[PDB]
């Protein structure tokens, strides 16, 4: 319909709306309510403004725990602003309650930012905007990465996150690629977990095909292929596989091979090419 | 008596707090709320009204300054303000935080929450809202100081007072 | 001088111990 | 045992940051480029620092019970998580054409 | 759209800047075509605060068939009749809508609303033509037509009614506002009223203040001729406080303010108002006015 | 009772409820529930009149509660310490 | 072993500690009003800055290797079945949103036919 005064009216309705219900809580009828509204703004394909002056009202009073689930939902359908308005009214209680609250919350928020980029690479498909929201990100990255003793459960999320950032030239066709911190580089490389080590071969992989489809860039990328080759072809996290193997042949890379290592297989054929057989 | 963080020693794995304000009871029931479970370092907690703090021979290392101010009172601003001049300029690089209570109803906000914001960005120091009042908001204020206190007492490896501050500075 | 307990005595008790002016207005007014 | 050495380490930061009072004891542009700096001596520091102490613990363990169970266990629950993982890349790879021809429809 | 521009004024609205000095209304008597029967009715009443969003597609002339409309809905929710007028002279500008009453009467008024707008702009910059902004709402009577005219006012024009609520700053700057009025005859002695936080009903100190007293004291800290500043209302709170404090070494800035009555009005933290004097009335709505503003926005 | 808090100032709150309790007493206050000062004394800061007005369900317990409370001195002034003592209820203050 | 070793060390350490408070606690403390608190403070900053960034730039056996590198396992074992369960909540989370995405797509379809023949027959009556 794309009208006018519709879209004032609506947002007059659902902004005194969710004030009203905001202070009668103060909750299983507003949670429903609040379920509702993201189920609608999940169709639309575009965020509210009543919910999002709301949020910015409520944010520096929220704890963080009245209706988390109902909160972090919202920050993901947010229009798309430069990164020089948002931080000084909604990024700093973000981080304020970022390094001090649960590290499930960390996970949570993290999330919740990166279904925010999802939706604004969508809706653009400028990018300085985009690029400072990712230094910002990353650098709450490293930040949490090194207060929560170096916790894998939050490397999870900072590498799945950097993986759906990976592909935005293949993805929405822009010439824009951002490298994650070296600080994360080095903790999950040469880590502990296997899975993670699988999901860093398959993140360098989608690097280098990004890279390959189109400076300094360019330079970081080939110091950490020489990192990581050098740190590869041993590594630690592979000796259970070798017990294995003693519990079992100079060519042992196939049994690793058939154990699930596929994005291995891919890393290891595709992107190093200094030895393209198996 | 101007205190000053750098005066003594601390235990071996030993923090301490210090909550300054007016309203007792709430200041106890904070306390409570900081107590309801001890990490594995061990937690000193003291409540005063004013300042300067009342000597003695036998304080231990104040590692935290919290500073809890009620928008439903001028008085305990200027409580707070009063307060303010018996302590060194350390203290304010990341040893002090202010906690504001009741900010939510704005019906019940006396003083308006813009002069408590200016407050706490000209002297460059965290602010944080909380209702002391729902059991909920203590709580999980709770666990925000217990752990903003693990960071500052330099108990986990790699950051400082100072570091929290840049990260919980404000724009503007 | 409460004797400083030597770090040494500190933290084996911590180890041990994880089990358990009224004429004044009558004169104004 | 751990408690011994997580009291070294925090007399440790302690004494650093005592240190750092009394040398401070003698704009926002320079303060902005101070803590990028620190940052990132910082970052580097560590960075050395776990890479050759857990370096020295992978040769530790390449000399070298619950052993079978933890591992054992970690090779099931890494086919599990690049199980998950293969299934949410093409279930977004169907998000993204799905929405984008959405956009472009709406 | 407006409503781009007015997420951007909205995310412009932090509490940053300073609260701005106002100019301390003056004696002027009613306009022309305000009726001074109409307003002394509405002077001398109690009166219940109300916000309002803008109305939706609003005419002046077809108000026989609101009349109508709201007695269908009430004797559907059921010797009573909905009268409505139009009043002139109470806009702040030309720009803010004409204001109008409904009343209630039972075939002797008993419930009366009053919908209005003084000085008020700002959501008049920001809205289109289709809409009439009166944010204002004055009521007073009984409480189930209250919620009745509510509910049918929410069907019809999709809006809402918000208790408007005051606090303690807002008050206090009133109070300091009429105590600058000059008033020829001091017909009212000034009083506050406190209320101790407690979960148990607690005293509730009323202090009260002769006039002359006041508007000496004022004067005394009145600095800017004809505006009042934040500096000059804290000062009076401050010599207020010092005065209880010296009679009584009772901090009475730790209570909450609920009431504040002067010779001119009277009003209270829950949203009541009292209006005596009509030389400064026009200007009591603008600054009540923009509190309407400010909760909308 | 949960020793590793510290209360400090504690002098003071053992001296305001020690003070309360010797102006008050242990049993319970008459109930009284309206009180009223009529008070001309001069500024010292042409005398000023004030005129205060008490209300309360319950008086001298909420008064009693002030000092624990902390929004009174430890001495309340004697024009509310003598409501049952000076068995007067409405007063006039002159300078 | 190593123990007493630590144990001497944290003893050097704790001297260091003392003599550094010892020889910071011969300074006037501070003294700072509302005016100029923020210049000082931003100076007394800066300063602690530099001297941190130039104290950073200045700067066992095996038994203690295993058990810790036992503890780690121990961990990692204990602690990824919640990353294991969230990842299948995401995946029958995501199943359930690709459903309803091809719900609300074949919807908007017949939608788009429907408003494109009533254009084209509106375009035609005209």
């Amino acid at each position: 319909v794309r009208d006018e005064p519709v879209l004032l009216r609506f947002y007059y309705w659902l902004s005194q709306t969710l004030q009203e219900e905001c202070i009668w809580y103060k909750g299983k009828e507003f949670t429903n309510f609040l379920d509702t509204i993201i189920r609608a703004e999940c169709f639309l394909q575009e965020g509210f403004y009543s919910c999002e002056a709301f949020l910015y009202k409520s944010l520096p009073l929220w704890d963080g725990l009245c209706c988390r689930s109902q909160f972090l939902q919202l920050v993901s359908w947010i229009p798309f602003s430069s990164f020089s308005e948002v931080k000084p009214l909604l990024f700093d209680h973000l981080a304020q309650l970022f390094f001090t609250s649960t590290i499930y919350f960390k996970c949570s928020v993290l999330q919740s930012l990166k279904e925010l980029l999802q939706n604004w690479l969508l809706w653009l498909s400028s990018m300085n905007s985009v690029s400072k929201l990712i230094h910002y990100v990353g650098w709450l990255s490293t930040t949490a990465m090194r207060l929560e003793s170096n916790n894998t459960f939050l490397l999870h999320f900072i590498l799945d996150f950097y993986e759906k950032v990976c592909d935005i030239y293949i993805n929405y066709n822009l010439p824009l690629v951002v490298l994650f911190p070296p600080g994360i580089f080095y903790s999950a490389l040469l880590s502990l977990d296997t899975s993670i080590l699988n999901q860093l071969c398959f993140i360098m992989h989608r690097y280098r095909k990004n890279l390959t489809a189109a400076s300094k860039t360019y330079q970081e990328f080939n110091h950490y292929l020489t990192s990581m080759v050098g740190c590869l072809w041993h590594h630690p996290s592979f000796l259970s596989y070798a017990v294995s193997f003693l519990l079992q042949w100079s060519w042992y890379l196939d049994y690793l091979f058939s154990q699930g290592l596929q994005g291995l297989k891919l890393f290891i054929r595709s992107s190093v090419h200094h030895s393209s057989i198996p | 008596s101007v205190l000053r963080p750098l005066d003594k020693l601390p235990g071996l794995n030993t923090a301490t707090i210090l909550l300054v304000g007016t309203e007792d009871a709430l200041l106890q029931q904070l306390a409570d709320s900081m107590l309801k479970e001890d990490c594995a370092s061990e937690l000193k907690v003291h409540l005063a009204k004013s300042l300067p703090l009342p000597s003695s021979v036998n304080r231990p290392r104040i590692d935290l300054i919290v500073f809890v101010v009620n928008l439903h009172s001028k008085y305990s601003l200027q409580n707070t303000e009063e307060s303010l001049r018996h302590v060194d300029a350390s203290f304010f690089l990341g040893k002090v935080c202010f906690l504001a209570t009741g900010a939510g109803r704005e019906s019940h906000c006396s003083i308006h929450r813009h002069t408590v914001v200016k407050l706490a960005h000209t002297y460059q120091s965290p602010l944080l809202y909380c209702d002391l009042e729902v059991e909920g908001f203590r709580a999980t204020m709770a666990q925000r100081l217990v752990r903003v206190l693990q960071i500052c007492a330099g108990h986990v490896p790699g950051v400082s007072a100072l570091n929290l501050l840049s990260l919980l500075r404000s724009s503007e | 001088r409460q004797a400083k307990k030597s770090f040494s005595t500190l933290f084996l008790e911590t180890v041990k111990r994880k089990s358990e002016d009224t004429k004044l207005i009558e004169d104004e007014f | 045992d751990r408690m011994t050495l997580l009291l070294r380490a925090q007399t440790k930061q302690q004494l650093l940051e005592y240190k750092s009072m009394v040398d401070a004891s003698e704009i926002e542009a320079k303060i902005e480029d101070l803590e990028n700096e620190i940052e990132e001596v910082k970052v580097a520091f560590e960075i050395k620092k776990l890479a050759l102490d857990r370096m020295r613990l992978s040769t530790a363990l390449k000399k070298n019970s619950v052993l079978m169970d933890n591992m054992k266990h970690l090779l099931e629950l890494n086919k599990l998580i690049m199980k998950s993982q293969q299934e949410s890349w093409d279930l977004e790879e169907k998000l993204l054409d799905i929405r984008k021809k959405r956009l472009q429809l709406k | 759209p407006l409503q781009k521009r007015l997420e951007s004024v909205r995310k412009q609205s932090s509490f940053i800047l300073t609260p701005p000095r106002r100019k301390i209304p003056q004696c002027s008597q009613l306009q022309e075509d305000v009726d001074p029967q109409k307003v002394a009715f509405l002077l001398h009443k109690q009166w219940t605060l109300y916000s309002l969003t803008p109305l939706y597609k609003f005419s002046y002339s077809n108000l026989k068939e609101y009349s109508r409309l709201l007695n269908a809905f009430i004797v559907a929710e059921k010797n009573i009749k909905v009268i409505f007028s139009t009043l002139l002279g109470m806009k702040g500008t030309q720009r803010d809508p004409e204001a109008f009453l409904v009343q209630i009467v039972s075939k002797k008024v008993l419930w009366t609303g009053w919908f209005c707008c003084v000085f008020g702009d700002s959501l008049l910059e920001t809205v289109s033509e289709d809409f009439t902004c009166l944010p204002l709402f004055l009521a007073n009577g009984a409480e189930s037509n209250t919620a009745i005219i509510g509910t049918w006012f929410q069907k019809t024009f999709d809006c809402y009614f918000s208790p408007l609520a005051i606090n303690a700053f807002n008050l206090s700057w009133m109070a300091a506002m009429w105590t600058a009025c000059k008033m020829d005859h001091y017909v009212a002695t000034t009083e506050f009223l406190w209320s101790v936080p407690c979960s148990p009903q607690s005293l509730d100190i009323s202090f009260a203040i002769h006039p002359e007293d006041a508007k000496a004291l004022w004067d005394s800290v009145h600095k800017t001729p004809g505006e009042v500043t934040q500096e000059e209302v804290d000062l009076f709170m401050d010599c207020l406080y010092s005065h209880f404090h010296r009679h009584f070494k009772i901090h009475l800035s730790a209570t909450r303010l609920v009431r504040v009555s002067t010779s001119v009005a009277s009003a209270h933290t829950d949203g009541k108002i009292k209006i005596l004097c009509h030389k400064y009335l026009i200007g009591v709505l603008a600054y009540l006015t923009e509190l309407a503003i400010f909760q909308i926005e | 009772m949960d020793s590793r808090i510290i209360h400090e100032n504690i002098v003071e709150k053992e001296r305001v409820q020690r003070i309360t309790q010797e102006t008050f007493g242990d049993y319970p206050q008459p109930q009284l529930e309206f009180a009223q000062y009529k008070l001309e004394t001069k500024f010292k800061s042409e005398p000023l009149r004030c005129l205060i007005k008490f209300s309360s369900p319950h008086l001298l317990e909420a008064l009693k509660s002030l000092a624990p409370a902390g929004i009174a001195d430890a001495p309340l002034s004697p024009l509310l310490t003598c409501i049952p003592n000076k068995r007067m209820n409405y007063f006039k203050i002159r300078d | 072993n190593t123990e007493e070793e630590l144990i001497r060390e944290c003893e050097e350490m704790w001297k260091d500690m003392e003599e550094c408070q010892n020889k910071l606690s011969l300074i006037g403390t501070e003294t700072l009003t509302d005016s100029n608190a923020q210049l000082s403070l931003l100076i007394m900053q800066v300063k602690c800055l530099t001297a941190e960034l130039s104290q950073w730039q200045k700067k066992l056996t095996e038994d203690v290797l295993i058990t810790l590198g036992k503890e780690e396992f121990q961990k990692l074992r204990q602690d990824l079945e919640m990353v294991l369960s969230t990842k299948e909540s995401k995946n029958e989370k995501l199943k359930e949103d690709l459903e309803r995405e091809q719900r609300w797509l074949d919807e908007q379809q017949q939608i788009m036919e429907s408003l494109n023949v009533l254009h084209s027959e509106l375009k035609n009556k005209v």
